C-alpha cells in the first residue's frame, strides 16, 4: 500500500532531465528526451480531460503558495463572455534562495513553451505571456530562441501541432523588482503599471491581465504539466505524501559543502536531502543552527526539528513554517543568526512596493527595530513589541509580502530569543 | 427582488449585489474608518482602515472594496476589527510629523479625529521619522509632503475628477513620494479641491495659511455668484471676516467641488 | 548519440549582445496571431 | 543621490536631445504589436529599457519621448522610471558591477568580494571611477544564490566567486577584454560540485512512460 519513506528517486522518474544543461536544450535536444512528443494528442482531448489529470495528479502550486493547481486551473474553464483568455508564466523567481526556474528556462526552454500550450489549452486561452526577471537577460534570450524553433516547426502559433488550436507565446521582461512575482503585481506591470497588487475578491480568473481572465502559473507548475499529462496523474501521484503528491526542484544553498540545484522526491527528508545531494552541512551535521527550508519568507527552524521534518507543505506547517520555493538555505554555528535574519528584513523592506500602510512602515519598521537588535542596543521588553508589531502586519495587506516579512521575524524570536537577549546584556554593560 | 440579506452587528439589512461591507454598513447608520476610500472617487484599498471582521472568517477584508455575500455578518465592533484599526492607525503615525500646532489642518483632521477614536492612546515608535522635501504645485496649494499618508485620493482626483494625469507616486516601499517628479504647477479649475479630498495637512490652502483655526469659525450656508452654476458654499465667517469659501454638497449641482474662482 | 555528459551544452548565450532579447521579438511578429481589440484607442478615447 | 525629484541641470533637461534610431523604431512597433489593441500603455517597461539599451541611461527628454510616441501621460512614465531599479536615472559607467548582498550569498563571505573590488578600483559602494568605467552598487537576491557569491556586469552573471575571480574580471574588463559569463569553479551552472549526484544515466527517449491513451 502506501509509503512511509520518501527520497532516492531515479532519473527514469525525474521530469527536469537537462536540468544541469549537459545536454542540447534547443528543439532537436528537447524532442529526443521526449519533449513535444504526442502534443497533439493531448490538445484533442479537450480542456476537461487535461484539467482531470493535473487534478488526480494532486499538483500544488509551486511558487510559494501551494494551492492545488488543477483545481485552480478550473476557473478558466467556463464559456466566454467576448473577452480574450490569456495564461501568464510567473518567471519572475525573486524569492531569494530560490534558483529553480532559472534552469527551467535556461536548459528546458521547451517543456515550459510546451507547458504554455498544454497549461494555455486547458484554461481556453489565447496566447501566453511569460513574465521573466529582467536580470535574467541571457536566460530570457534561450527562452526567446526556442519560442522562435517552436513557431517554425508549427508547435505554437497558427494551428498548434496540427489541432486547429492557435496560440502565442510572448516573452516579457520585468525591470527589477521582487514584488513583480505576486500574481497581480505581475499583471500590473504587463500592463505597463507600477508592479502594485491589486486587490481581491476581482480574481485573475474573473478579471485579470488587460481586465480579461487569465491565470498566473509559475514556471515548474507549467513545466512539468505536458508530462503530467502524457505518463498520467496515477504516476505523479505516486510520489510524496498523500496531498504532497509529486516531484520537487530544490535549491540547497549557504553553509553546506556542495550547494546545488537537483529534483527530489516530494517528502524527502530535510536531513537525508541535505546529506545526500548537497555533501551535508560545513562541518558535519552537528554545526548546523539553522535552516530556511522554503525561501526567506518561511520562518527557520533550528536543528532540533531538522533532524526528522520532511519537506512537504503538510510536515513543515506542522513545524510552524512552509515549504514555500523549496529553497533551502543552511546556516551552520559561526554564523550570526540576528544578522542573518536581519538581512533579510532590509531586503523586504527594498521590496515593498509601498502601497498599502502597514508594510509601507511596518516592514521599514521592523528593520530599525533589526537593526538595533543586531547590536543589542535594544531592551529585551521590545523583543515582545517586535512579535506584536510582526502580527499587525500579517493579514492586514493587500499581498503576501507583507506576510513574508513578518513570518522571518516570528521565527528568529520563536526558536533564538535566548540569543536575542544575549546580544543585549552585552551591549548593556559595555556601554554602560 | 435580487436584493440579498446581510447582517450588520447581526442586524438584518437588505442591500443590492455589489454593494461593498462598507456601504452596507452605511445602511445601519455605522460609518467605518477610511483614509483614502472616496465615495466619488475609484477603490484604492491601501489605507487598510476600513479592516472589518466578518463573522466565521479568520481573515479582515476592506470594507471599500470588498463586496458583501448572502448571509455574512460584518463585526463593526469586535475585538479583531478594533484592534486591526489600532495597528493601521499605529503604521500611519509612525512616521508622521509633530506639526500639530502648526498645521492648518489641526481641529478639522481625519487623521486627528480617527486617532481618539479608533487608535490607541501612546506611542511605543522609538526610532526616527521619516522626512520628505516639499514640492511646489502652484500658488493656491501648499504642499507639506512630511504630512502625507499616501493614500492616492489627490492622485486618483486629479486624474478622475480634473482630467490632468500630472500627480503620480515616484519611488518606492517607504521612499515612496506622491508628487508631480518634475517642477511642475497643479493649475487646473478644479486644483483647489485636493485640499478638501486631502484627510491631512499636505495639501492646504496658501491663502488661508495660518489665519484661523475650525473650531472658532461660523459656518454660513450660502450660494455662490461666480459663474451661473450656482455651486453651494459654506462660507467661513471669524469676528466679522470672511475667512474661506468651503464646498457645500448638492447632489444635483456641483455635489462637493468648487471651482478655483469661487474658492 | 556520443553520451557526452561532461560538458556543458548551453554556451550560446556567450555571444548575445545587447539587442538580442529584441531582436529575437521582432523575428517573431511575423507568426503572431492578429492581436484583440478593445474597440477604442486608449482608455482615455 | 538615490533621489526621486528630478531638478533640471544642463545635462538632464527636456531640451537634452534623445530619440530612437530608425532601427529602434522598427523594434518599438514589434513591442507594440505584442500586446492588444487599445492597450498601448502595456508597452512603457520594455520600451523605457529599450530607450536606456541605446543611451546607457534616462534622462528626463528620454522619459517624455517614451511618452509621446506610446501617447500616455508623461508622469505615467515618471513613476515606472523611479519604481523598477533596474532604469538608470543618472549615468553609469560601461561597467556596472552589481554585487549581491543577501542572505544566501552573505553566508558564502560575499562582504570578501565587495571589499576586493572596493580595493582595486578605489572607490565605494554607489560612486564611480574618475574615467566613468565603474559603478558599483549592492543588489538584492539575483536568482543565483546556489552559486554564491556572485555578481551582475550589464547582462552577464559571474558566480562563485573568489576575492581573486573577481580581480581577475575586472582586469579582463579593465583593459579590452571581455570576460565569458558563468561560474568561476570547476562546475558548469549549478550542479553538486565534486560529481552528479542525478541526472546521470541516460534520458530517456521520445515515448518513455506514456500512458494507455494520450
Ligand atoms: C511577494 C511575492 C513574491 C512572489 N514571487 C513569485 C515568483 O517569483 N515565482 C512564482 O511562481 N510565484 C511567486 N509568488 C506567488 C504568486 O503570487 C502566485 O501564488 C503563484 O505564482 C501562482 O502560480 P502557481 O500555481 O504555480 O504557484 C509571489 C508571491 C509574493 C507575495
Ligand atoms: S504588503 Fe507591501 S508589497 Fe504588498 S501591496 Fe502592501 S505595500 Fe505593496
Ligand atoms: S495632518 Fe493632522 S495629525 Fe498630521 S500634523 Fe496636521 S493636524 Fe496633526
Ligand atoms: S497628499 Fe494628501 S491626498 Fe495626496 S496622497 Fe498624500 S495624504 Fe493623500
Ligand atoms: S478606506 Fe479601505 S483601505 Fe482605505
Ligand atoms: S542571495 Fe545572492 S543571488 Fe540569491
Ligand atoms: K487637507
Amino acid at each position: 500500500p502506501k509509503k512511509t519513506s520518501f527520497g532516492s528517486l531515479k532519473d527514469e522518474d525525474r521530469i527536469f532531465t537537462n536540468l544541469y544543461g549537459r545536454h542540447d536544450w534547443r528543439l532537436k535536444g528537447a524532442q529526443s528526451r521526449g519533449d513535444w512528443y504526442k502534443t497533439k494528442e493531448i490538445l484533442l482531448k479537450g480542456p476537461d480531460w487535461i484539467l482531470g489529470e493535473v487534478k488526480t495528479s494532486g499538483l500544488r502550486g509551486r511558487g510559494g503558495a501551494g494551492f492545488p493547481t488543477g483545481l485552480k486551473w478550473s476557473f478558466m474553464n467556463k464559456p466566454s463572455d467576448g473577452r480574450p483568455k490569456y495564461l501568464v508564466v510567473n518567471a519572475d523567481e525573486g524569492e531569494p534562495g530560490t534558483c529553480k526556474d532559472r534552469e527551467i528556462i535556461r536548459h528546458d526552454p521547451h517543456k515550459l513553451v510546451e507547458g504554455c500550450l498544454v497549461g494555455g489549452r486547458a484554461m481556453g486561452a489565447r496566447a501566453a505571456y511569460i513574465y521573466i526577471r529582467g536580470e535574467f537577460y541571457n536566460e530570457a534570450s534561450n527562452l526567446q530562441v526556442a519560442i522562435r524553433e517552436a513557431y517554425e516547426a508549427g508547435l505554437i502559433g497558427k494551428n498548434a501541432c496540427g489541432s486547429g488550436y492557435d496560440f502565442d507565446v510572448f516573452v516579457v521582461r520585468g525591470a527589477g523588482a521582487y514584488i513583480c512575482g505576486e500574481e497581480t503585481a505581475l499583471i500590473e506591470s504587463i500592463e505597463g503599471k507600477q508592479g502594485k497588487p491589486r486587490l481581491k475578491p476581482p480574481f485573475p480568473a474573473d478579471v485579470g491581465v488587460f481586465g480579461c481572465p487569465t491565470t498566473v502559473a509559475n514556471v515548474e507548475t507549467v513545466a512539468v504539466s505536458p508530462t503530467i499529462c502524457r505518463r498520467g496523474g496515477a504516476w505523479f501521484a505516486s510520489f510524496g505524501r498523500e496531498r504532497n503528491s509529486g516531484t520537487k526542484l530544490f535549491n540547497i544553498s549557504g553553509h553546506v559543502n556542495n550547494p546545488c540545484t537537483v529534483e527530489e522526491e516530494m517528502s524527502v527528508p530535510l536531513k537525508e536531502l541535505i546529506e545526500k545531494h548537497a555533501g551535508g552541512v560545513t562541518g558535519g551535521w552537528d554545526n548546523l543552527l539553522a535552516v530556511i527550508p522554503g525561501g526567506s519568507s518561511t520562518p527557520l527552524i533550528p536543528k532540533s526539528v531538522c533532524e526528522t521534518v520532511l519537506m512537504d507543505f503538510d510536515a513543515l506547517i506542522q513545524a510552524q513554517t512552509g515549504l514555500g520555493t523549496a529553497a533551502v538555505i543552511v546556516m551552520d554555528r559561526s554564523t550570526d543568526i540576528v544578522k542573518a535574519i536581519a538581512r533579510l528584513i532590509e531586503f523586504y523592506k527594498h521590496e515593498s512596493c509601498g502601497q498599502c500602510t502597514p508594510c509601507r512602515e511596518g516592514v521599514d519598521w521592523m528593520n530599525k527595530v533589526m537593526a538595533r537588535f543586531v547590536r543589542g542596543d535594544a531592551r529585551p521588553a521590545e523583543i515582545d513589541s517586535l512579535w506584536e508589531i510582526s502580527k499587525q502586519i500579517e493579514g492586514h495587506t493587500i499581498c503576501a509580502l507583507g506576510d513574508g516579512a513578518a513570518w522571518p521575524v516570528q521565527g528568529l524570536i520563536r526558536h533564538f530569543r535566548p540569543e536575542l537577549e544575549e546580544r543585549m546584556q552585552q551591549f548593556a554593560q559595555q556601554h554602560q | 427582488s435580487n436584493l440579498i440579506e446581510v447582517f450588520v452587528d447581526g442586524q438584518s439589512v437588505m442591500v443590492e449585489p455589489g454593494t461593498t461591507v462598507l456601504q452596507a454598513c452605511e445602511k445601519v447608520g455605522m460609518q467605518i474608518p477610511r483614509f483614502c476610500y472616496h465615495e466619488r472617487l475609484s477603490v484604492a484599498g491601501n489605507c487598510r482602515m476600513c479592516l472589518v471582521e466578518i463573522e466565521k472568517a479568520p481573515k479582515v477584508v476592506a470594507a471599500c472594496a470588498m463586496p458583501v455575500m448572502k448571509g455574512w455578518n460584518i463585526l463593526t465592533n469586535s475585538e479583531k476589527t478594533k484592534k486591526a484599526r489600532e495597528g493601521v492607525m499605529e503604521f500611519l503615525l509612525a512616521n508622521h510629523p509633530l506639526d500639530c500646532p502648526i498645521c492648518d489642518q489641526g481641529g478639522e483632521c481625519d487623521l486627528q479625529d480617527q486617532s481618539m477614536m479608533f487608535g490607541s492612546d501612546r506611542s511605543r515608535f522609538l526610532e526616527g521619522k521619516r522626512a520628505v522635501e516639499d514640492k511646489n504645485i502652484g500658488p493656491l496649494v501648499k504642499t507639506i509632503m512630511t504630512r502625507c499618508i499616501q493614500c492616492t485620493r489627490c492622485i486618483r482626483f486629479a486624474s478622475e475628477i480634473a482630467g490632468v494625469d500630472d500627480l503620480g507616486t515616484t519611488g518606492r516601499g517607504n521612499d515612496m513620494q506622491v508628487g508631480t517628479y518634475i517642477e511642475k504647477m497643479f493649475m487646473s479649475e478644479l486644483s483647489g479641491n485636493i485640499i478638501d479630498i486631502c484627510p491631512v495637512g499636505a495639501l492646504t490652502s496658501k491663502p488661508y495659511a495660518f489665519t484661523a483655526r475650525p473650531w472658532e469659525t461660523r459656518k454660513t450656508e450660502s450660494i455662490d455668484v461666480m459663474d451661473a452654476v450656482g455651486s453651494n458654499i459654506v462660507v467661513s465667517t471669524r469676528t466679522g471676516e470672511v475667512m474661506r469659501i468651503l464646498p457645500r454638497m448638492h447632489e444635483d449641482i456641483n455635489e462637493e467641488w468648487i471651482s478655483d474662482k469661487t474658492r | 548519440e556520443p553520451f557526452d555528459n561532461t560538458t556543458y551544452k548551453n554556451l550560446q548565450h556567450h555571444d548575445y549582445s545587447t539587442y538580442t532579447f529584441l531582436d529575437l521579438n521582432l523575428d517573431l511578429s511575423k507568426f503572431r496571431m492578429p492581436q484583440p481589440s478593445s474597440g477604442r484607442e486608449s482608455p482615455r478615447h | 543621490g538615490a533621489l526621486f525629484v528630478h531638478r533640471d541641470t544642463p545635462e538632464n533637461n527636456p531640451e537634452t536631445p534623445f530619440d530612437f534610431t530608425p532601427e529602434n523604431y522598427k523594434r518599438i512597433e514589434a513591442i507594440v504589436k505584442n500586446y492588444p489593441e487599445g492597450h498601448k500603455a502595456a508597452a512603457v517597461l520594455p520600451v523605457l529599457d529599450l530607450a536606456q539599451r541605446q543611451n546607457g541611461w534616462l534622462p528626463i527628454s528620454a522619459m517624455n519621448k517614451v511618452a509621446e510616441i506610446l501617447q500616455v501621460p508623461p508622469m505615467r512614465v515618471y513613476e515606472v522610471a523611479t519604481f523598477y531599479t533596474m532604469y538608470n536615472r543618472k549615468p553609469v559607467g560601461k561597467y556596472h558591477i552589481q554585487v549581491c548582498t543577501t542572505t544566501p550569498c552573505m553566508l558564502r563571505n560575499s562582504d570578501s568580494i565587495l571589499e576586493a573590488i572596493q580595493k582595486k578600483l578605489g572607490i565605494k559602494v554607489g560612486e564611480t571611477t574618475p574615467d566613468k568605467l565603474f559603478t558599483l552598487i549592492e543588489v538584492e537576491c539575483l536568482g543565483a544564490c546556489v552559486n554564491a557569491p556572485m555578481v551582475q556586469i550589464n547582462d552577464n552573471y559571474y558566480e562563485d566567486l573568489t576575492p581573486k575571480d573577481i580581480e581577475e574580471i575586472i582586469d579582463e574588463l579593465k583593459a579590452g577584454k571581455i570576460p565569458k559569463p558563468g561560474p568561476r569553479s570547476g562546475r558548469f551552472s549549478c550542479e553538486p560540485a565534486g560529481g552528479l549526484t542525478s541526472l546521470t544515466e541516460p534520458p530517456k527517449g521520445p515515448g518513455f512512460g506514456v500512458q494507455a491513451g494520450l
